[PDB]
């Protein structure tokens, strides 16, 4: 039984809540939107 | 008109110019230009900052700007954008075939003519030339006028420099003629009346910059400057010393440009810590970072790493921790280096 | 001042005199102090030319 | 055209190179004909629209969609919109055209509806290759 346990198991299973964004570009083109 | 917004950094001065095109924006969508003009490592920032108002949702009355830019929009309303442009290098290698013919008519650098680093010490020294509003015929007056080196590596420059502008005569554009053909027909560009104007992001101006400055103080109907000093004065410069002398003497320079003209002006100044209300040691550090008789923890951390590598990987824990615990995320912080090439590639 | 104190190595003052007056002799401004390995390898082409 | 060829806005191998009849086409049309009575007109607009994550990407903060409207006019009835394209043409090729430019219309009416807190009421495309209009 050792005490870091749950952290390191609660760390190793976290995922960042706003990864899906992280890669999409902020600025965009009307000719690339539409290309999407 | 005239106006100055000055304070030290933390207090929102960035945000009180982005709150105030926010709200004439509000106001009216269809009024009289708002412009921006920031740097061109600001204008991304201010673009998606103003476009960050639920209400609205973005900008059309306001449109943020480098000089580049205007230059470019103000070009392409008034004209010039059709003559052909050219790069560092097409400038490097006109120097190049320059030296090729003028070499022997030089009085010190005809053996280092013969280096290639040359022709870029070149196109870097005549591109300050032109950033500080310096002809052929001023260098050679430099020229005519360890003096005797400095005269004769002018003298040098000025016919490097006087070719140039003579084989680019009728025909080409240099990288450093957009700004001042943009002060030249800023008076015959009709979308600049009434339009109000906002400095913001700049510790200084190069005099080429000044020209285009000065000439939005008179054919614009406003114009904002905002600067990061402390209380600057508008009759001397700053001491070398002093903490602000960039801002301060651009504070200064600006002062004359306004009172020659006669343009009536407004005060700013700013006292709040705005930026560092919530955490102590932060609004400590504006104020008296200066002050000599320094008066004497949870925010501010000073590490030591055994190396870059051990400093990186120590930094990656803890943006991990502050957006693991600290509910914080990646857009939140940033990295600075003095030197960015010594840690780019292991970044 | 004393970031911008002249207290160097004597090669480092030198780096420093050719840096100012590289067009006194035939250098390169531009010019870079190459690695012991790479400069000898260099000699021992020249050699073998 | 010569003035624009003299303040050096026009290249002159770009005005050496023109149709002159277009140019005429256009402003004896209905929406050129509203376009010179109008309220209010402006031209070549530029504009930066936030837009959720969601309208463009499937899963799951707002990204930026920036462009530059080449008309707008206000009349008594409404707001109208107007852009031009040199689209190669010369009625089976309107179907085509029409969802060719849909997104790119949609988004300046989107921009101009949020942004100006507005409503625009028909947009018009207008082609050099013909004189052809078509509404959307």
């Amino acid at each position: 039984s050792f005490a870091f346990d749950e952290k390191a198991r609660e760390q190793l299973s976290w995922t960042y809540p706003h990864q899906e964004v992280t890669q999409i570009r902020t600025k965009q083109s009307v000719s690339e939107i539409k290309r999407k | 008109g005239a106006e100055f917004l000055v304070g030290r950094s933390g207090s929102g001065k960035t945000k009180l110019i982005i709150n105030s095109i926010q709200d004439e924006l509000r106001r009216a969508p269809f009024g009289k230009p708002i412009i921006f003009l920031v740097p061109d490592q600001m204008t991304f920032l201010m673009e998606y900052e103003l476009a960050k108002t639920p209400d609205m949702g973005g900008m059309i009355r306001a449109q943020v700007f480098s000089f580049s830019r205007l230059a470019w929009r103000v070009l392409q309303h008034t004209g010039g954008m059709s003559r052909p442009f050219l790069t560092s290098t097409g400038v490097q290698m006109l120097l190049r075939k320059l030296i090729e013919e003028h070499k022997q008519e030089f009085k010190v650098y005809q053996k280092a003519s013969d280096k290639s680093g040359f022709t870029a010490q070149v196109e870097r020294m005549l591109t300050e030339f032109k950033r500080y509003c310096l002809e052929p015929e001023d260098i050679r007056r430099m020229a005519e006028s360890g003096e005797r080196v400095l005269s004769e590596k002018l003298h040098d420059l000025s016919i490097l420099y006087q070719q140039m502008e003579k084989s680019l005569a009728d025909q080409y554009l240099h990288s450093e003629d957009y700004l001042t053909l943009l002060a030249e027909h800023i008076p015959l560009a009709e979308d600049i009346k009434g339009a109000h104007i906002y400095v913001d992001g700049f510790y200084q101006f190069t005099p080429q910059e000044f020209r285009v400055l000065e000439q939005l103080m008179v054919h614009a109907e406003h114009i904002t400057f905002s600067l990061t000093a402390d209380k600057p004065s508008y009759e001397r410069e700053p001491h070398e010393l002093e903490l602000f002398r960039m801002t301060g003497k651009t504070y200064y320079r600006l002062h004359q440009k306004a009172k020659e003209l006669n343009l009536d002006i407004t005060y700013k100044e700013l006292s709040g810590t705005e930026r560092h209300t919530k955490t102590p040691e932060l609004a400590h550090l504006e104020a008296q970072y200066e002050a000599r008789p320094a008066i004497p923890q949870e925010a501010l951390t000073v590490m030591q790493a055994a190396n870059r590598r051990a400093e990186l990987e120590g930094i990656a824990r803890e943006i991990h921790a502050l957006v693991r615990e600290k509910g914080y995320r990646y857009k939140d912080v940033a990295i600075l280096a003095r030197q960015p090439e010594d840690y780019k590639d292991m970044v | 001042l004393l970031n911008r104190a002249s207290i160097s190595t004597l090669h480092s003052f030198c780096l420093q005199v050719l840096k100012k007056y590289y067009y006194l002799i035939d250098l390169d401004p531009g010019f870079r102090i190459a690695d012991q390995t790479e400069g000898e390898l260099i000699g021992d082409e020249v050699l073998d030319e | 055209v010569h003035r624009l060829y003299e303040k050096e806005l026009l290249t002159e191998e770009q005005k050496d190179a023109i149709d002159i009849e277009e140019i005429v086409q256009f402003f004896h049309t209905e929406i050129g004909g509203q376009l010179i009575g109008a309220k209010w007109k402006d031209r070549e607009i530029p504009f930066s629209l936030a837009l959720p994550a969601k309208e463009i990407y499937p899963d799951a903060e707002p990204l930026l969609v920036q462009g530059i409207i080449d008309c707008l006019y206000e009349t008594e009835d409404g707001l109208y919109l107007l852009a031009y394209k040199s689209d190669r043409i010369e009625e089976g090729a309107a179907p085509i055209l029409k969802k060719r430019y849909e997104t790119q219309i949609q988004l300046y009416t989107k921009a101009v509806e949020q942004i100006a807190k507005t409503k625009v009421k028909g947009c018009a495309l207008y082609f050099f290759d013909g004189g052809h209009i078509l509404t959307l």
